[PDB]
């Protein structure tokens, strides 16, 4: 007794006039001629814009039976569904017939798509549903496409969430010119950030490539002008500067000068790989440091530490410059046990193994150094001078996962997944991504050891 | 189906029943002699063999 | 021509893992493996799987034939994802509602082609094409974790690129070397013997490949054996993997407006390879193997691995001087004339968007060592084809590829649009 | 040689860790102990003393010398006949005291400890046991929970002075023996065909638990239960083969089995799978707060198989010593959130599932309470090292290895496969 | 829907000339059909036919469509039984639970015809919850009126 078939349809009805519908390798690969049997009932009664567009569906399909007399048989409605989304539909079908699996924990790329659905045919009770299989500790991937996601149904809270656990995910928007797919409106939002790890001539150069590639008034001189003030302008060294000269900017730039030379200063960018005691900072002019040399006053096994960030997830990038055959150490120290005192992770490069610790201040000092058990790593290729080694991590309600990568072999990849959290911080506000405000925590062995800030790639890392 | 089905490892005794049919001969006291015969040569143990124990 | 149809609708009860409970071993395959990559703490089945379902006949490939159609005859189903089939027992089980038609154009009715290798199967003193392998491919889905590219059916973009793959004329076809997708259980659908719900045991690939296997150098070296004999030759390592619920009784109508698909390249013999540096010894110690290559792969490593495209020779190789009363009175080099008595049918699958043009090339070992003097450009016996120098004459003939009548070239099928695989 | 405990939690690292050994030590020290213990055990006459087990000391011929009885002492006395005292003598009936037949046999335990308040106690235990010619009742009383333990007590002793395989065959072969005594004292040829798994019940109410069961069929099934028993052993972590088990594992299972009680016994070699997903429904609706005597109504023992897990389920176990939480694979998220504070099974840490139960307060999650700390605390020992694993988190080789019914890859045989064995030898 | 006249009446069968010495509930509710689709498809067989058999009276008639409610018939002589597991698929119990036995007995003949034996199940258990002697024989009178041997036994 199912009595009636969907019969999804590749859209638009014109296939030879369209050049601009979906004309993207990626998210629209495939034509979509399905059919689906739905058991008329139950179809219904869950849906706004359904009934609002079925009623008129039978009313016009009884124009024959209700005026026949005879063919009873199996006559079936026709309830076209007009879209390019490739799955879409599909998952929704099987919301309603109460067995899902596809929804709640389904594959990622269609938590963003799924919720499309919600959005454009009128689902309310469905996203409470939905946000929580976003909530999940994603290959960073489906949240730039989530960032895309509000920016074409205006919702403006979604969008809100989904740039500061993004504001982490950086090294990976800006990467392999992956800003060039996200759009205007929730962009002006990013770069203000606290979150953003990256070097600022760095910030400069992507930022100069989402102002080409659309014609290059009206927001050409509102907003197109707002993306340099919202870029951090201060904390430079003056001879980067001045290579920023155009007949634009100027006046909005305003000082270049001035908040520089009296010893106040805009908010820095995040803090990211600051020394003391045996390490300093080698500023690049203003006020971030770029580069971290080895400074011993006069070996010493010990440690350095960093500021806050509050992150769901984050890839923030470590390069190395100089190595002789391995001597360092990684993995990240996290705020919150119940006697202060700090637990931290120690990437060893002797016996392939993830090490954990405590640490009270006073940074030559150690405490209690102990091994740990789950140390998937192994050793194969040895990392020469110039290498890209960055570091991700990912957060969970009662866990905290940890990578080591580097870019340039199928091999060396260094996972850890560290224990319990201890409380409990849940900022959410239709979502239900934890912060913890991790600090991350660097290490290195003999002199020398630079490491410094990764250069900003050319191709991937992560997304496509 | 035959092939799905039969190919079982659940033989043990029932494969082990075969060598000893082939290979595996062993002509042990009661096989070598007859019932009258193996009386006489277990009551002649009584005497020779292990006369200390 | 007849037009069939399969409405693959069910795959129940499969074992995409691979490690059922009673397998003891449970490093769950890096391919069903999904969540936080890394130790213990996230490293499980993973909710859902992607299936997808190719419908092959016992001549060509199946994780290729995808490639042709990467975008979307009609032989590749859709992303149809899975489930965790419930019922009591079956802890590594899946169930999946592919719910997909395959409009699989086998046309011809009657062919000379099979006619020999038919005659040749007896002895040489709808039917012919008596079975279908429907194989299920699962995409690799990577732990949510990992720091690589995607693979992931549906995905997001980088602007500047339409939903194509890499084959198009200017790339060059690469061999994904992680496999990006495994094949998860094929299903001898038998054809001549077709509320109807026919049932079909997937059966591992494994077996089912070794099995394709032999029929297939059968065919090469002109000797074809029927599939039936291995079915219940091979049976044997036969391991049942699930279940494919299949439709039957589609009715084969007739097809409208023809195209290639095939070429069965037949080498007879090599004539004077110019062979250069190689002990004449070592010369004749080689594997002496023409290659196909349906141009554009253009020497493409891989395929010159793929033991389809690819026929060695059994028979002996004549490896002489060169010259005579001249190199012969000089001694020395190396560079010698060789022969040898290669016979058997490649069968090259045409690519649909790749201007026919065939190169055999010859590597007596691993060096591609002559290439068909000029693109054998078809589109429109032994052709004393030429040989050339790579680091002179070829017997072969080119049996057409469904029967008669054939071969699109680039531009023309380019000209089409065809779900935008063409812009 | 003194009886004590050797508590082998392997790996000792702490945050996986060092629960149980807060909560096993103040077990240890504060319970019931008797000092300066002397237990001797004695026999009526036509009956000896051949293998005695347990941790004590042989001084002489009869004298266990204890220096500490604990308690969970238990030791194994097996009887075999005394020739030489059930002939030759007036009354060589067996035991024929001069009153008239008095045919029952008597042993006797007497021990002679010091309790905690300073002063002398003999413990005297007595059980007797009468006499019978027939070979029907003499095979109707026997006990399939203590009958297989002692197998596994003569066994240890096979693998101690010969090989471990010598101790594998002696259960096969002990078991076969067995079973041709339960066909040859039955009268009809359709027992052997029957392959089905037999009654389950709790440990320690496995006496005449057959009751409706109609006489050779409960003479059958009590030693289908021996047969699942000492299939189970086979497969256990006590006699599995070398490739998932290492040396010192096994021999703190050896130790183990020596010492405990038939409760603690029998649950290692067939465990208590119970299914917990929804527990909703297998409770009553009087939801109260569960706090002892509130009945915890356990849902009911599933037989030990793969024939029913739903891949959507969510399954507990207990051995004696590791308890595993087997999740699964689609379980319904809001059991997921309730139980533990997560969305789901991904970010379910294995280590504080085990330790934070429940912190929801949901009355679905005081149900998974009840159920883990009952199974957790039948004895006072109560902390037994719970883990979760979730389906495809590596260690899933403990979980599908205490399933005593499906062919465990290290012994490919299944409960009725090995029937076909048993029977055909028998 | 806005339907169901449902002229559910008490049949005679055996009462063609005279009826039986010692109310005819003729039924009129203004409820929807979906009550008798979820009970069993028993029910949902008879509301095939019936609303089919309305349709084909206006099949082929256009102008004659007055508004007739999709009716429904059934022969028995306590049709408030039905109403009985009407109210409980509604969703409170009381009336099902505690009650007059006469009808509760009635409910567990409709169950026989539903072929639905879960709530057969809890009518067995309500009959074994505490409950005093006076209503027991009453229940003992209700099963033997109707002839059903398991309750009563």
């Amino acid at each position: 007794s199912c009595d009636l078939v969907v019969w999804l349809v590749p859209p638009q009805e014109r296939l030879q006039h369209l050049a601009e519908g979906a004309t993207e390798s990626q998210f629209t690969p495939p034509p979509k001629v399905f059919k689906i049997p739905v058991h008329s009932a139950l179809l219904r009664i869950s849906s706004p814009i359904w009934l609002k567009d079925l009623t008129v569906v039978e009313a016009k399909h009884r124009t024959k039976m209700k005026c026949n007399r005879d063919d009873d048989g199996r006559v079936l409605m026709k309830y076209v569904i007009e879209s390019f989304h490739p799955a879409a539909i599909r998952a929704i079908i099987q919301y309603i017939y109460g067995y899902r699996h596809e929804v709640l924990q389904g594959d990622p790329f269609l938590q963003v798509a799924v919720y499309k659905e919600a959005s454009r045919l009128e689902m309310k009770q469905l996203q409470k549903e939905v946000l929580r299989a976003l909530s999940a500790p994603m290959n960073i991937g489906p949240l730039v496409s989530l960032a895309k996601a509000a920016e074409v149904m205006k919702v403006d809270q979604l969008l809100l969430e989904a740039i500061r656990i993004l504001a982490g995910c950086a090294y990976a928007l800006f990467s392999g010119m992956r800003h060039l797919e996200l759009g205007p409106k929730g962009l002006q939002l990013l770069l203000l950030q606290d979150n953003i790890q990256l070097d600022e001539p760095q910030i400069y150069i992507c930022a100069n490539a989402w102002l080409a590639q659309q014609g290059v008034p009206g927001v050409q001189r509102d907003m197109a002008m707002a993306v340099y003030r919202s870029i951090r302008f201060d904390s430079m060294s003056p001879s980067q500067i001045q290579v920023c000269r155009d007949p634009l900017l100027d006046s909005l730039l305003l000082e270049a000068c001035l908040r520089k030379f009296s010893h106040l200063e805009t908010k820095p960018r995040v803090f990211p790989w600051q020394g003391n005691d045996q390490f300093t900072v080698e500023r690049d002019g203003g006020l971030y440091p770029v580069l971290l040399k080895r400074t011993s006053r006069s070996l010493i096994w010990a440690w350095t530490l960093g500021d806050s960030r509050l992150i769901n997830e984050a890839l923030w990038g470590i390069e190395v410059v100089r190595t002789a055959k391995g001597r360092l150490h990684f993995g990240i120290a996290v705020e919150d046990k119940t006697t202060q005192s700090r637990q931290v992770c120690y990437l060893d490069p002797a016996e392939k193994a993830f090490v954990t610790g405590t640490i009270t201040n006073e940074p030559t000092a150690v405490s209690y150094r102990t091994v740990q058990p789950g140390g998937d790593v192994r050793w194969y290729r040895r990392l020469c001078d110039g290498d890209i080694v960055i570091v991700r991590v990912s957060v969970t309600t009662s866990a905290i996962h940890l990578s080591i990568q580097v870019l340039k072999s199928r091999s060396m990849r260094a996972s850890y997944m560290l224990a319990l959290r201890s409380p409990v911080c849940f900022p959410g506000q239709l979502l239900q991504r934890p912060f913890l405000a991790i600090w991350p925590f660097i290490e290195a062995v003999n002199i020398g050891d630079t490491l410094g800030v990764a250069e900003l790639q050319v191709e991937a890392i992560d997304i496509p | 189906p035959w092939v799905l089905a039969a190919a079982a490892e659940a033989q043990r005794d029932r494969e082990a029943e075969l060598e000893n049919l082939s290979r595996a001969k062993f002509p042990l006291v009661s096989d070598v002699f007859s019932p009258e015969d193996k009386a006489a040569y277990l009551g002649m143990l009584n005497a020779y063999g292990n006369p200390g124990g | 021509q007849a037009t069939l149809r399969l409405h693959i609708a069910s795959i129940t009860n499969l074992q995409t893992s691979g490690v059922v409970p009673k397998r003891g071993g449970y490093p769950l395959p890096q391919r069903a493996r999904g969540g936080v990559s890394g130790a213990n703490g996230a490293y499980g089945l993973a909710p859902c799987f992607t299936i997808c379902t190719v419908a092959w006949f016992p001549e060509e490939d199946p994780l290729e034939i995808l490639g042709f159609a990467q975008g979307a005859g009609l032989r590749v189903s859709s992303a149809v994802n899975t489930r965790p089939s419930a019922r009591p027992g079956a802890i590594c089980l899946d169930d999946a509602e592919v719910q997909q038609e395959l409009n699989i154009p086998i046309s011809i009715l009657e062919s000379p082609w099979q006619q020999r290798m038919l005659a040749l199967e007896l002895g040489s003193n709808f039917t012919l094409w008596p079975f279908l392998l429907v194989s299920v491919i699962q995409i690799h889905p990577k732990l949510s974790h990992s720091l690589t590219i995607g693979n992931s059916p549906f995905r997001p973009a980088p602007v500047g690129t339409q939903p194509q793959n890499a084959i198009g004329p200017p790339q060059r076809v690469r061999y994904p070397t992680k496999s990006p997708v495994t094949v998860v259980g094929t299903a001898i659908l038998p054809l001549k013997q077709i509320t109807y719900l026919q049932a079909c045991r997937l059966f591992r690939h494994d077996v089912i490949r070794e099995m394709i296997s032999t029929y297939r150098e059968g065919l090469k070296r002109l000797e074809p054996v029927s599939l039936l004999s291995v079915i219940e030759a091979y049976s044997g390592r036969l391991s049942p993997v699930g279940e494919i619920f299949v439709t039957l009784n589609q009715l084969k109508p007739l097809t409208i407006n023809p195209v290639a698909h095939a070429v069965w390249i037949e080498i007879r013999k090599v004539v004077n390879v110019p062979i250069y540096g190689l002990t004449f010894r070592q010369i004749c110690e080689a594997e002496l193997s023409v290659v196909a290559m349906w141009e554009a792969e253009r020497a493409c490593a891989a395929i010159l691995r793929r033991k389809s495209r690819k026929i060695t020779a059994v028979t002996r190789c004549e490896v002489q001087p060169l010259n005579i009363s001249a190199i012969e009175r000089m001694s020395g080099s190396e560079d010698s004339l060789l022969s040898c008595y290669i016979r058997g049918q490649v069968c090259l699958p045409v690519y649909p968007g790749l201007d026919p043009s065939v190169v055999l090339y010859l590597c007596l070992n691993g060096h591609i060592y002559a290439t068909l003097a000029s693109p054998l450009n078809l589109a429109a016996s032994f052709r004393a084809y030429k040989l050339r120098s790579f680091v002179g004459q070829i017997e072969l003939r080119v049996f057409p590829c469904p029967a008669n009548g054939l071969f699109m070239t680039a531009a023309e099928f380019a000209k089409l649009n065809i779900e935008g695989r063409s812009n | 040689l003194t009886g004590g405990e050797v508590r082998y939690y392997s790996a000792f690292s702490r945050l996986q860790h060092s629960q149980q050994l807060e909560n096993d030590i103040v077990h240890i020290i504060t319970r019931t102990t008797g000092w300066e213990a002397v237990m001797r055990i004695r026999v009526s006459r036509g009956w000896k003393i051949s293998a005695r087990h347990g941790r004590f000391f042989l001084r002489g011929t009869d004298l266990f010398v204890l220096p500490t009885v604990n308690a969970d002492s238990t030791f194994s006395i097996l009887m075999e006949l005394d020739e030489q005292a059930g002939a030759g003598g007036p009354g060589n009936a067996l035991v024929t005291p001069p009153s008239g037949g008095d045919n029952v046999v008597a042993v006797q335990a007497a021990l002679l400890y010091t309790n905690s308040d300073g002063e002398r106690r003999i413990r005297v235990h007595t059980f007797c046991m009468p006499v019978s010619q027939n070979i029907q009742d003499i095979v109707s009383s026997m006990d399939p929970e203590v009958v297989t333990c002692l197998l596994i007590q003569q066994a240890i002793d096979q693998s101690l002075r010969s090989k471990i395989a010598d101790g594998r065959a002696f259960l096969q072969t002990s078991c076969s023996q067995l079973l041709s005594v339960l066909h040859s004292v039955g009268s009809s040829t359709q027992l052997a065909a029957s392959y089905a798994l037999p009654s389950l019940p709790h440990y320690g109410a496995v006496a005449a638990a057959s009751a409706g069961n109609p006489a050779g069929g409960a003479l059958l099934e009590a030693g289908r239960l021996v047969a699942l028993f000492i299939l189970g052993v086979l497969k256990s972590n006590a006699f599995r083969p070398v490739k998932e088990v290492s040396t010192d594992k096994r021999v703190f299972s050896w130790s183990r089995l020596l010492a405990l009680p038939v409760d603690r016994i029998c649950a290692y070699v067939h465990p208590r799978m119970l299914p917990l997903h929804n527990l909703s429904n297998f409770g009553g609706p009087s939801d109260r707060v569960l706090d002892g005597q509130e009945e915890v109504i356990l849902p009911p023992a599933l037989r030990l198989t793969a024939e029913e897990m739903t891949q959507d389920g969510a399954y507990l176990l207990e051995n004696g010593e590791e308890m595993l939480l087997w999740i699964g694979r689609s379980i319904s998220p809001q059991w997921l959130a309730s139980v533990f504070g997560a969305h789901s099974l991904d970010c379910v840490h294995p280590d504080v599932a085990a330790a934070s139960i429940g912190d929801s307060q949901d009355p679905v999650g005081l149900r998974v309470r009840a159920v883990v700390q009952s199974v957790q605390g039948e004895h006072l020992c109560n902390a037994m090292r719970l883990l979760v694993i979730r389906q495809g988190d590596p260690s899933e080789q403990k979980f599908f290895a205490q399933l005593m019914e499906d062919r465990v890859p290290s012994l490919l045989l299944t409960f009725a496969e090995f029937l076909q064995k048993v029977d055909m030898r028998s």
